[PDB]
RNA sequence: UCCUCCUAAAGAGUAACGGAGGAGCACGAAGGUUGGCUAAUCCUGGUCGGACAUCAGGAGGUUAGUGCAAUGGCAUAAGCC
RNA sequence: ACGACCAGGGCUACACACGUGCUACAAUGGCGCAUACAAAGAGAAGCGACCUCGCGAGAGCAAGCGGACCUCAUAAAGUGCGUCGUAGUCCGGAUUGGAGUCUGCAACUCGACUCCAUGAAGUCGGAAUCGCUAGUAAUCGUGGAUCAGAAUGCCACGGUG
């Protein structure tokens, strides 16, 4: 919660300044983060699912929801109730320091960083991005792992436009470009 | 390539026809047989029809096109494919 | 939260070669040691830096006199 | 054993670990243990953080994995843009440095492509 | 032989070698109850990932769903955990 | 003009097929350091020491030599120690980018070589097929002709065997 309370005494008097805001519940705050890993060769083996979500247990400390086909299809050769992927929901103070350790930590250890997007907030200010690699987060130990994962990560904020998100998270630092 | 020390090549009637364009300031299109002369930095915004063996293709000459020469700029062979 | 099902998450301490010292919640368990941090990546500096494109007539006059 | 943005294998030697970098070679390598005063003998194993932190800053130096496949995707594409002979070839798939197309330029044109 | 719609003329019923479709089962949970939930499709953004897997938001508001044919129903859901 | 002169281009192209070769797929080896043993040749618009500079290809000054005198020119494989330790590897070196040297009016098409980086295929080869009977095959280097420059080809030479 460092970032909660930077957010709480500096980030909203910044963007009420930035704003011109009437209320302060009329600034723009982050809700949920997101971790989705969409997993759709696990049809082949449960074990690459199975491993996928430990990884993702490590990165975030929770168990995540192993989600399933909402219908089927079958240029995937999918049915409606195969585990497909996984994802966990990040609230509060888990999410202040999963984002704390991600803009600090994770970020830098991307190879070939070079910024993000922000061409990326989906129009109504909740930003998306994927990374291509889990070797990123110190968690995930190399010689221990064998397959390389990638998930998504998808930040719910309660910003209405795509701006007031973009200065919320320049507001944290986030490396845009 | 070339050493250094000999610095470029360019033949001398083709340094005199720049010169020329250069000082008239025109823009005509200079057909040119000199395949192996360095572009010079003062050929810059030319129209150079460099010989091929068979005619003279026109190019006009940019900044990256500096440090090469004109032959690399008229292909000799002809080739779309066999089917 | 629920009890069991959760790794652990407990709180270490994660020091960086600029000696970013930066203490976190994480499930490693032991402490870490880092090589580069936000504090001292080249996003600021160094990837501007790293375009380098030149110059193609500075390099030619470069190369040589008249 | 993490140098540059990627890992780097503990068991084998150091230059040849330091190999493993997109942008050096033996000679660079040792350039490298040489400005960090790293003997070449000793493994990836058993050194210093210290002597790690040298080592970045001695790799820092040149230009690696991100720069360089920019600069040389860079190159290539100039050519492209230029449209000279070398670009020609770069965008043909065809040898570039003057070798036969009529026998043995496999390494630009991949396998066999058989007539049909 | 049985079911559904039309013919069938606004109660029921109503024929033709008239027009169109199905059944000869399934389920020990796909039943009962309590509690809770609410679709189809499309748009944008997003690692592998693609017209189409999973994820987040938005439009929409049942155009979906109902073990199976059709009709009539269904949000207090008879639909879904 | 089917003759003659000049510039530029081509003889080097490239969906492909074959022949003859080179380098490999490594541990009877790649590496690094140290060190031992050859023969036969060429040289004046030539061979070019020594010394200096350059990582280097090379550059400068510059003796000696028409040559059993001087130069090309340190033979390599080998041996001694350490190293890698079975991996697409410290095997393999293709390809490509950048920086250069030299020849030559001139290295774009279209030269050779050097440096840094890059690190393909390839883990012994289908049907089929070739050479060789002793200083032979196999393997290792050396030199010459042609030639301003430009060979893995050709013609010769010795080493191990
Ligand atoms: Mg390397
Ligand atoms: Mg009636
Ligand atoms: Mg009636
Ligand atoms: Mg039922
Ligand atoms: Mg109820
Ligand atoms: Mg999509
Ligand atoms: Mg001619
Ligand atoms: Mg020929
Ligand atoms: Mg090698
Ligand atoms: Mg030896
Ligand atoms: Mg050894
Ligand atoms: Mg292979
Ligand atoms: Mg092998
Ligand atoms: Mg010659
Ligand atoms: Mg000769
Ligand atoms: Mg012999
Ligand atoms: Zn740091």
């Amino acid at each position: 919660a460092k970032l909660h309370d930077y957010y709480k005494d500096e980030v909203v008097k910044k963007l009420m300044t930035e704003f011109n805001y009437n209320s302060v519940m009329q600034v723009p705050r982050v809700e949920k983060i997101t971790l989705n890993m969409g997993v759709g060769e696990a049809i082949a083996d449960k074990k690459l699912l199975d491993n996928a979500a430990a990884d993702l247990a490590a990165i975030s400390g929770q168990k995540p929801l192993i989600t399933k086909a909402r219908k089927s299809v079958a240029g995937f050769k999918i049915r409606q109730g195969y585990p497909i992927g996984c994802k966990v929901t990040l609230r509060g103070e888990r999410m202040w320091e999963f984002f704390e350790r991600l803009i600090t930590i994770a970020v830098p250890r991307i190879r070939d960083f070079r910024g993000l997007s922000a061409k990326s907030f989906d129009g109504r200010g909740n930003y998306s991005m994927g990374v291509r690699e889990q070797i990123i987060f110190p968690e995930i130990d190399y010689d221990k792992v064998d397959r390389v994962r990638g998930l998504d990560i998808t930040i719910t904020t309660t910003a209405k436009s795509d701006e007031e998100g973009r200065a919320l998270l320049a507001a944290f630092d986030f490396p845009f470009r | 390539p070339r050493s250094l020390k000999k610095g470029p090549f360019i033949d001398l009637h083709l340094l005199k026809k720049v010169e020329k364009a250069v000082e008239s300031g025109d823009k005509k299109p200079l057909r040119t047989w000199s395949r192996r002369s360095t572009i010079f930095p003062n050929m810059i915004g030319l129209t150079i029809a460099v010989h091929n063996g068979r005619q003279h293709v026109p190019v006009f000459v940019t900044d990256e096109m500096v440090g090469h020469k004109l032959g690399e700029f008229a292909p000799t062979r002809t080739y779309r494919g066999h089917a | 939260m629920k009890k069991d099902i959760h790794p652990k998450y407990e709180e270490i301490t994660a020091s960086c070669s600029c000696g970013n010292v930066m203490k976190i919640r994480s499930t490693v368990g032991h402490d870490l040691n880092l090589d580069v941090c936000s504090k001292c990546h080249p996003f600021f500096t160094g990837k501007q830096r790293d375009v380098a494109t030149g110059g193609r007539v500075d390099r030619f006059n470069k190369r040589f006199n008249i | 054993a993490r140098i540059a943005g990627i890992n780097i294998p503990d068991h084998k030697h150091a230059v040849i670990a330091l190999t493993s970098i997109y942008g050096v070679g033996k000679t660079r390598s040792k350039a490298i243990l040489a400005a960090a005063g790293i003997a070449e003998d000793v493994k990836i194993s058993e050194l210093s953080e210290g002597q790690i932190d040298t080592l970045r800053d001695e790799v820092a130096k040149f230009v690696v994995e991100g720069d360089l496949r920019r600069e040389i995707s860079m190159s290539i594409k100039r050519l492209m843009d230029l449209g000279c002979y070398r670009g020609l070839r770069h965008r043909r798939g065809l040898p570039v440095r003057g070798q036969r197309t009529k026998t043995n330029a496999r390494t630009r044109k991949g396998p066999r492509k058989p007539i049909k």
